[PDB]
């Protein structure tokens, strides 16, 4: 995990498969056994609420995945060349972080939208 | 037109105050024997084009990792012999001399063993800093506030490294840019999952056994306009010092309650010598003016001098450390004003370290002859109030030791979920 | 969760996506931090049944579902629109409460000869 | 033809006993540094069309508050100052008096300090209701059953309220109904997260700071045809009560072992006045009407009379109750047979409260001046046994003190799969 | 679970869904509390170990799964019906045991060069 | 062409090691309220055409039952009353007698209840195994080592059976072969969750209530030629015995320490016996020729002779086991050399049992007139060093009882994810 943070956006678009990997394990009676334990049911709570929040997405077991949402220019107006070839992924959430709030929101609202447009049947 | 998307992965990383667990590599007091085995394969992962801000006398390792070795010390010793018994009147005299050395006691006591039935009288000795006088007539120093435990000798204190890793979602940055001072941005910052090497050796005004610092030398400090804040120096290259108690005392096994063994010095077989402290003066000298000349590089072509402490108890005015079962207390005003330089050290039994209200801890003697040869690496520096800086060695918090190695370590949380836009319709 | 309770089984069929939502969160050293803990293992515990119970039927992943097996008339013989719009969920699982285990007994089995007609591949 | 069709959260609740977690808002013996920030975001759900059955006084939640509440005082007390030194022979004498008031005397004992050496006398005061006279000569009244601990002074057990939640998949409905009497069924019924308010308040005969009812005043009893079941009152409005132990007295810090320091009363300066209780005489008559009126609507036109405790003990037959830092214990004969009525309370130091064979608990005392002003909002009534009906204050159970605030609570196990019939195939 | 452990390859093919069932349950405070509390600790972190493993392939959900890697002749080259009439799954592992952590990393990068052929849009 | 296929569940198991919780069916000191109901419902699953191997005398959880069962002893133990203050010096002097049974004390000493006040003479009866003499004066055996804390009477230490079941993702795997003697493989083996009777019965030389064998005898030993290498035996047949103690003893309520009570023999009202085992000697003869036979079956012909235990403590020498709240031990000599065998038994009191340093236990007397019915299904025998083998019964180590129950268990995780090839393309 953490590899090409400092490669380009596009170029992280590619290597983001170490990251998914090693989610559940590392890189590969007080006195400590409590402490591993706590870190244990940390770090499985940790992969749940990743694992909820891809689900009450249209991304439930993807790697990639696409949305029928497009945003607003208001976040950002930048180019997409510009975005994908000559910043990180960090400073691109730094920009975005005063609004990932309410694309969430926006994700799951359309998504239930999606939902019931696919529940006719 | 473009469409958000969902990356499950991309290289993101928030901030800190997580858990650590521990991991030991291939008994002693921080349990070895209950930390994960260390898969040792040291790996890491250089972040290329990237950099962060650190921000080292205030992160959260330090802090986790000295609550910790408290809540390991404190919890090892909660098992061992008591000490309230051992409390009554002492009925002491001097001991035989030769030679000019008052230091030690020969003291005389009624312990209760059988219960309502006769005690022995049980001489023992005693350390002039262990006694108090109740005007002959002594106490234990430290039975006026808090009753201590002595620490069994099966267990053994001496420091073995730890290594401190990071659960699943949680990476510990590490700077290795070789010129960093401990505060602000960094270049060339890896990622790791277990920290390398930190021994926790407990010591003041003197790090031993520590880890060297790299090309130059570095200062380390707070706010260097603020006065009581401490300061830190790595040293280019470490000093050997080699400090020795020459004396051959034996360990009196003595009753007190049943299943309650105390142990006390028995006598000194030979001659009565001094503790002390060795440090080669040509190397010391050396290292003083390549430090002071790194200091008035920090400040506009000031002259610095250096004096000893000003005040404080024997725990912060002597540099304190822990010998191979012993406790050591020197007063090194000798360094600070082919021939060695001799420190004269009193050697300490009940002792308050980490100085709290309800802790002491008997350290039982160890069958005579010892020695410890280690490297002064680090320096605990402060200033106090015309057109002079005075520092002085200075100890008090001893957080400050575990910061001198953490100093390169944070911890964050990934943020797997990215989202970025894209030509991809559904 | 618990929204439509008092509305009708097809009212309530509608607005099903919040106790979906609200199931690894909220409504948004003995004292209290073990109660916490175990609470907490007991969350993910239960979230956990519930998604193994939706995966070894056909509707891993899914808030709607269908199956292949028509039920006996013996459970119910009530009338559709009677059943979706008179009615709640409670005492019509209190209805079907006596038969609830034959269900799922015959879901699971019919989730496996779905499959092994599938894996003829 | 129908499919059977597998919906993921449907609404169905099943039924309880599952365990709740702690959440505190904005030290003292219910730790508040050890539950979770409540986000207060006071938040509810109405579930329009619903009915449901309560069962008040069997409920789950009062039984794990109780039984948690015991586990926080009994290991917050834990690590304070125990009392076995403390139990010598106790030669006593009457202190000096002015006016008619015995209740205080002026006891004098041997310490044991510094183990096998002099022994102060080291006097000090206590009340005639933590003596028996083993026949001059008296003794701690709870050193034949059991020993204590002195609860420490630098932690307050003075209530603030706690807020109890429930974890995921588990919710706490509360039934809104203003006449709800406890058990049965009740339309309007909205959902929760955390709890209201509920102070863990400790009193008897008299609930103090509690939660007003609304409305009119409701009756709870399991079976009121049945005696040995208690009975609770709520209250239209609350009467006010201000009790005040008008003394300035001295805290003697004596030690008693190594690090135990025991904190007894010093001397009273002033005049010797009596603890005493306060109640608007009007106010209480007229809620006494109100009340007894509210019971006549429950009985066939039956005449009903008021009559205090008959033979319990000084925890039952008084209004017990916790001031701040003092145990105060209320004859309120006066109550129940612009002009204030005033109730003679004694105040009580080793007490056994909650009623455990193993446990008591020594109460340091304050510095004077202490007043206690707060709400009667509840009545525990209880009827014994012609054409007449008695009703005495009545204690004993802890538990129902919580019951009277948790009374409008259940928790409920979600059940999100649901099973229904459509046209889907697959 | 433990089935057909004793019949074929083949056989044991058919009748592997009790043991993807019984894996959740059973065959259906220092006194014992933290010993069943460590236990079930255990059971979720298995359970979830194997979600992992079969998420990052390209079975995340499937009892049964093909993949698109063919082996090397160098593991094994008995003969098909051979290998699935006549032993058992044990003796099968303990042939392939010295080769299972290379077909893994072979599974998993197998499985990214599916993704990125199929990311192309 | 053939690709590679994932299955998940194919039925392949690894080894061992994990953890195994308890399981109690419908107080005592294991404790039955802190484990999960068995839900009975005897189900197992035959693997038909398997084999693997066992290795009894080195399994898991063997280990694991016997640290748990010490875990719980030595924590229900953990809050009874300690026994410090009884050490005092004991006047003791003899009982009164009529028939030749010395082996009981009417000792008198001095007990601390009140502190700093009069104290009690205090009479009490104590076994002349119980007591060391300090050369009239005599002490309690156990206060020269260890203080331990006599078992509260209100539990029971009387063994109901206990159920140790696997967590999800482990299997126990049992082996039904009749004629398996422990180690190497066997067939016909089935899988179960939770293990079938196994009660935790602490006994030396003579296996008590245990599960007997099949058809014939087995021997398990880990190396026949080895001779510190314990072996164990099954019993076609169980061998009944039946052991009493024929006294009616008196139980004193004592104080010591406020809160604590101590209870000691009072006195014996009736006859002075001999407490003594019985066994059939027809049924006893008649197994010790079988057993015999069986395991010169294991050697080229040779006669075997049976001798007592050499020189060992009194907890290994003797038959030691225990009653209803008694601690006998039984000189075997008679059985190893329609009429009886009695075995004459020594009742003891505080015991070391599991010889531990740092821990014995008080056993406080039973009301008199207990009696043991039992059968004898195991035995413990070992040989040392002609052209002749010598059995002795041989205890020391307790995990052997234990592994005569569990001989036919294993645990082994599931691994199910399987790789296999067909004819499938994506
Ligand atoms: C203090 O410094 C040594 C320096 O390292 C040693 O250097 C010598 C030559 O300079 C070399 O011969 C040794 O192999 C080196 N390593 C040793 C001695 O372990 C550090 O290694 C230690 O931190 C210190 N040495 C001690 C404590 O003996
Ligand atoms: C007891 O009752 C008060 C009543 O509430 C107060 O009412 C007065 C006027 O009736 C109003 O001026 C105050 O703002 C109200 N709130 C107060 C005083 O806090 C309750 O509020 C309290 O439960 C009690 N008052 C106490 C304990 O002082
Ligand atoms: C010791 O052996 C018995 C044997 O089982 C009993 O056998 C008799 C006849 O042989 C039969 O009538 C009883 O019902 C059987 N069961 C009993 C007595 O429980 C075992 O059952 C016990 O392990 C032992 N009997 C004891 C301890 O009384
Ligand atoms: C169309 C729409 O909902 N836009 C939202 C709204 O909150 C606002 O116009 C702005 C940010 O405040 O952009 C976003
Ligand atoms: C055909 C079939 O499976 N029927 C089942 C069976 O259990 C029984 O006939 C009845 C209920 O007991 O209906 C249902
Ligand atoms: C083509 C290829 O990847 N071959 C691998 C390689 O490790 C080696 O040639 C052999 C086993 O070591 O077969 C396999
Ligand atoms: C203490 O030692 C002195 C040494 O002179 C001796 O005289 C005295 O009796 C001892 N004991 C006391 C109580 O002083
Ligand atoms: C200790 O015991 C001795 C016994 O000789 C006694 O003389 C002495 O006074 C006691 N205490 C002192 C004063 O050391
Ligand atoms: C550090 O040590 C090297 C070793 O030769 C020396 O060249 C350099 O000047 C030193 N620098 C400082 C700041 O001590
Ligand atoms: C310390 O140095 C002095 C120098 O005089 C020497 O005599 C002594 O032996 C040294 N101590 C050691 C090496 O422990
Ligand atoms: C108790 O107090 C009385 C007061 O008269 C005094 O006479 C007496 O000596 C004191 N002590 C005892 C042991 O009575
Ligand atoms: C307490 O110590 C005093 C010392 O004057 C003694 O006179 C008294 O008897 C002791 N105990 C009593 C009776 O209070
Ligand atoms: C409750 O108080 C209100 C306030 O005016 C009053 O009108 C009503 O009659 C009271 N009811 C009862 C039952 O006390
Ligand atoms: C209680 O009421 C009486 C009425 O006589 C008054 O004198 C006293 O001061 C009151 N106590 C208080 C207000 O604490
Ligand atoms: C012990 O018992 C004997 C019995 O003769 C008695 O004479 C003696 O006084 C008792 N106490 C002591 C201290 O010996
Ligand atoms: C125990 O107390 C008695 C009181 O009569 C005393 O005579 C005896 O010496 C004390 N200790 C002994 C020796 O038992
Ligand atoms: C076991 O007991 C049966 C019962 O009759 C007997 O036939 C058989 O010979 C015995 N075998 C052994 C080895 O004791
Ligand atoms: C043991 O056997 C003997 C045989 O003489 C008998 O007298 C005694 O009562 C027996 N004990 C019992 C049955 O408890």
């Amino acid at each position: 995990f953490l590899g090409a943070a400092g490669s380009t956006m596009g170029a992280a678009s590619n290597t983001l498969t170490v990251q998914a990997r090693q989610l559940l394990s590392g890189i590969v009676l007080g006195v400590w056994g409590f402490k591993q334990l706590q870190a244990r049911v940390l770090a499985i709570e940790r992969y749940l609420e990743v694992q909820q929040l891809l689900g009450i997405w249209g991304c439930s077991g993807k790697l990639i995945c696409c949305t029928a949402v497009p945003w607003n220019s208001t976040w950002s107006n930048k180019t997409q060349e510009d975005i994908w070839d000559n910043m990180t992924w960090m400073q691109w959430d730094r920009e975005i972080s005063n609004y990932t709030d309410t694309i969430y929101r926006l994700l799951e609202e359309s998504q239930f939208q999606q939902e019931i447009n696919e529940k006719d049947n | 037109n473009l469409w958000v998307t969902v990356y499950y992965g991309v290289p993101v990383w928030k901030e800190a105050k997580t858990t650590l667990f521990c991991a030991s590599d291939a008994h002693n007091v921080w349990a070895t024997h209950a930390c994960v085995p260390t898969d040792p394969n040291p790996q890491e992962m250089v972040l290329e084009n990237v950099t962060e801000n650190f921000n080292m006398w205030k992160n959260d390792m330090v802090d986790q990792m000295h609550e910790d070795i408290i809540s390991l010390w404190d919890q090892s010793l909660k098992p061992c012999v008591k000490l309230t018994p051992l409390c009554v009147t002492l009925n002491c005299t001097n001991v035989n001399v030769t030679n000019t050395n008052e230091e030690m006691k020969n003291c005389s006591f009624n312990t209760t063993t059988e219960i309502r039935d006769k005690k022995q009288k049980e001489y023992a000795l005693f350390y002039r800093l262990d006694i108090v006088p109740l005007n002959s007539e002594y106490r234990l120093i430290n039975c006026n506030t808090s009753t201590c435990t002595q620490i069994c000798p099966k267990v053994s204190f001496d420091p073995i490294p730890i290594h401190y890793c990071a659960p699943a979602g949680y990476a510990i940055l590490k700077c290795n840019n070789k010129t960093f001072n401990g505060t602000g941005p960094c270049n060339n910052v890896s990622t790791v999952q277990c920290t390398h090497g930190i021994k926790p050796v407990v010591s003041t005004q003197l790090l031993l056994n520590g880890s060297l610092a790299e090309e130059e030398i570095i200062i380390r400090s707070e706010n260097l306009t603020d006065n009581a804040k401490t300061i830190i120096v790595h040293l280019n290259e470490s000093v050997e010092i080699n400090c020795t108690r020459p004396n051959n005392m034996t360990r009196k096994s003595i009753r007190i309650g049943p299943g309650q063994t105390f142990y006390a010095l028995g006598d000194i077989i030979g001659d009565i010598r001094q503790p002390h402290c060795n440090i080669s003066e040509a190397k010391w000298n050396k290292t003083l003016q390549r430090v002071k000349k790194k200091l008035k590089e920090h400040f506009p072509n000031k002259t610095i001098k250096f004096a000893p402490s000003s005040g404080g108890d024997l725990e912060i005015t002597t540099h304190s450390f822990n010998c191979r079962g012993e406790f050591f207390y020197c007063n090194t005003s000798k360094l600070f004003n082919n021939s060695t330089i001799t420190l004269p050290c009193r050697i300490k039994q009940i002792i308050n370290m980490w100085q709290e209200v309800g802790r002491c801890m008997y350290a039982p003697p160890i069958a005579g002859n010892i020695t410890c040869k280690s490297n002064i690496t680090g320096l605990l520096l402060t200033r106090d109030g015309n057109n002079t800086e005075t520092f002085r060695p200075g100890g008090g918090d001893m957080r400050d030791n575990w910061r001198s190695e953490l100093y390169k370590y944070k911890v964050v949380e990934i943020k797997p979920l990215g989202i970025a836009p894209t030509k991809c319709n559904r």
